[PDB]
């Protein structure tokens, strides 16, 4: 079968991306032995390591989508994936406000119109295992007390 | 116009999915990063990324060779999934403004790029260059607003929507890290554009429309289609629940019904509880497939449960946001059937910027006897001016003295043409130029219930050995509230 390939934006502190760009533009395999990931198993942390010294990382949610285009004669693009993932180096945490570009910047608290978190529906989950498990239950909707 | 890739006309199930759960329709065009559990990365630890430069030149060079040797002309290279890789090619990145827009292209669709440009009034130099699609001259502008004269504008264009980008060069830290199983690759981007609001050339059906229906049998038929060229038996033959696990939220009967015609069940002997092709059945040929359903169709039903999803989660003004009004709207204003009021609250910005598409419609006898002189002395009365009362045309001057009338109405116990459709016009270039320069911009921007009533529940459970305790539990969250006591009104409805 096919698996959609997962790319994401990895975001260095300036003078480690200098120092990974040149690497990368460079092209040779040394920069494989100087560039390691590391994910931890809380999902959203992880250790970027570059030229083997440890860089603290956050997996957050962008607030827009971005798709990479693929093209051979620059004239029709392809899409080849969705990005919604940066790994930045140095839950509410866990989602960026800003956007990629200049142009977007507090996108998420300006130019977007109000939206929902679909959290409550999990709750909701959650409080419908214990009334089933009990024996009575007693709604009352109440004032201020 | 537009050739998608052979996986994507062919509607292959990774690039296209058979059905999208809610879990699914939340992150839709938000995909997790998924943890694998066989494969390289699976195993717990640092893993080194590995350069690809040596690849993206290979991979040119022997596009470039394939294409030379087939006469030079322009070819088409994406027949396969592992062509659609990021691994290759020149990549653009492409940011949306909006968060969830209207239509959206699937994986393995292609888009073309734009320039649109309006000359200057008489000399003009040339079209500015730009690095990436092919230029068009136009007069009569594609978006809402009117391109100035000497301004190229750059645009998206394909068969779901039209939209204008703007290309920003990429930040100075960011790199793009491609993962499968097996490990970490990394590239470089230098060119990402922003896209503004899209213009959608594609009608989203409604929920529990005959279109969406439609759709949802062709999409079935056609996949049950392709498994039957998938069989490899000669009588070719299917199993029922490979449909099942495709298409689980269908109910059987109207598998069955798709199957009814094209196929029968075998019970005993050979080719037992499977669905045999029947005899005289001629499976349709691979184009014939392509012509059931197009990709853009899918596309457009994506958007249409993944708004319903999103609708239902939040329990009139949120319904007009919704896609296949918005996009009728559109589609309705383009073909000049009705207007729509470019402020809002379908605008998907939230602020004045970017426009709403929602509809709005594009809408006495004694004065003949005042024997010209009394109306001249009126005329004077009322302040007309004394041209109107000089030129004293009997029937010109009645008429003035019965447009100034005097009008009075009660009880007791004007453009509607020109104006209205001016207004709008200036409106919709006003809101696309003030769209076209926030976005181009390269100026850094500095970080900056009804009832008022909770909810509490007491309860009685049973301890180990015996008790029986009971717990009080408010709930001072009116989300959780709503969504809570909204259950338990149905439940109470339920019997």
């Amino acid at each position: 079968p096919h698996e959609l390939e997962s790319q994401f934006i990895l975001r260095l502190p300036p003078e480690y991306a200098s120092t990974v760009r040149r690497a990368v533009q460079s092209g040779h395999v040394n920069l494989k032995d100087r560039l390691t990931i590391e994910l931890h198993p809380d999902g959203r942390h992880g250790i970027v390591r570059v030229d083997r010294v440890p860089l603290a990382s956050k997996l957050v949610d962008l607030p827009c989508v971005m798709e990479s285009l693929k093209t051979i004669d620059k004239k029709t693009f392809y899409k080849t994936a969705d990005i919604c993932q940066m790994l930045v180096s140095t839950e509410k945490k866990f989602i960026w406000n800003h956007g990629i570009t200049l142009p977007l910047k507090n996108v998420r608290k300006r130019r977007f119109r109000k939206t929902a978190k679909k959290d409550v529906e999990k709750e909701v989950k959650r409080l419908l295992s214990t009334d089933a498990e009990a024996v009575s239950t007693r709604w009352e909707i109440i004032a201020e007390d | 116009i537009i050739q998608h890739s052979i996986p994507a006309v062919e509607l292959r199930q990774p690039f296209f999915p058979t059905h999208m759960g809610p879990i699914k329709l939340r992150q839709f065009h938000r995909p997790p990063l998924k943890k694998y559990s066989f494969g390289a990365l699976s195993q717990p630890g640092p893993h080194s990324v590995q350069p690809l430069l040596k690849h993206i030149k290979k991979k040119a060079k022997m596009r470039e060779q394939e294409r030379q040797a087939s006469g030079g002309g322009e070819m088409f290279f994406m027949r396969t999934p592992q062509d659609l890789t990021g691994k290759d090619g020149d990549l653009i990145l492409a940011e949306y403004s909006e968060e969830n827009g209207p239509l959206m292209m699937q994986v393995g669709m292609a888009t073309k790029i734009k320039n649109y440009y309006k000359r200057k009034p008489g000399k003009d130099p040339g079209a500015p260059d730009c690095k990436y699609g092919e230029t068009v001259y136009c007069h009569t502008s594609p978006f809402l607003g009117s391109l100035h004269p000497g301004q190229l504008l750059q645009a998206f264009e394909n068969n779901l929507f039209r939209a204008p980008i703007y290309l920003h060069k990429m930040p100075e830290t960011d790199f793009l890290i491609i993962r499968t199983r097996q490990g970490y690759y990394i590239r470089e981007l230098v060119d990402i554009f922003v896209v503004g609001q899209q213009c959608p050339l594609f009608e989203v059906p409604g929920p529990n429309s005959k279109r969406a229906n439609t759709h949802i049998r062709d999409f079935l038929q056609v996949f049950i289609y392709r498994l039957f060229w998938k069989s490899k038996d000669r009588p070719r033959r299917i199993r029922m629940e490979d449909i099942k696990k495709a298409f689980p939220s269908h109910s059987e009967s109207s598998i069955r019904k798709r199957l009814k015609l094209c196929a029968d069940f075998k019970r005993t002997g050979m080719d037992s509880n499977w669905w045999v092709l029947k005899s005289d059945f001629r499976l349709p040929t691979e184009e014939e497939i392509r012509a059931m359903v197009s990709p853009e169709q899918c596309c457009a039903y994506y958007s249409m449960i993944a708004a319903e999803q999103r609708l239902k989660d939040a329990g009139d003004d949120e319904v007009r946001t919704a896609p296949w009004n918005t996009t009728r709207a559109f589609i309705a204003a383009m073909k000049g059937k009705c207007l729509l009021e470019v402020t809002g609250v379908a605008d998907p910005t939230g602020c004045g910027e970017g426009f709403s598409y929602v509809k709005i419609p594009n809408k006495d006898a004694d004065l003949r006897r005042l024997s010209l002189k009394n109306a001249k002395q009126l005329l004077r009365k009322f302040g007309v001016p004394e041209e109107e009362i000089k030129k004293l045309s009997r029937w010109e001057v009645i008429d003035v003295v019965r447009t100034m009338s005097t009008e009075q109405a009660r009880s007791g116990e004007r453009f509607s043409v020109a104006e209205h459709q001016e207004r709008y016009k200036e409106e919709c270039q006003r809101i696309f130029d003030l769209q076209n320069k926030v976005l181009s911009s390269t100026e850094v921007l500095s970080t900056d219930s009804a009832t008022g009533r909770c909810l509490k529940i007491y309860r009685t459970f049973r301890d180990e050995e015996g008790k029986e305790y009971v717990r009080c539990e408010t709930v001072r969250k009116p989300a959780v509230i709503d969504a809570y006591v909204r259950i338990r009104t149905t439940k109470d409805e339920e019997f």
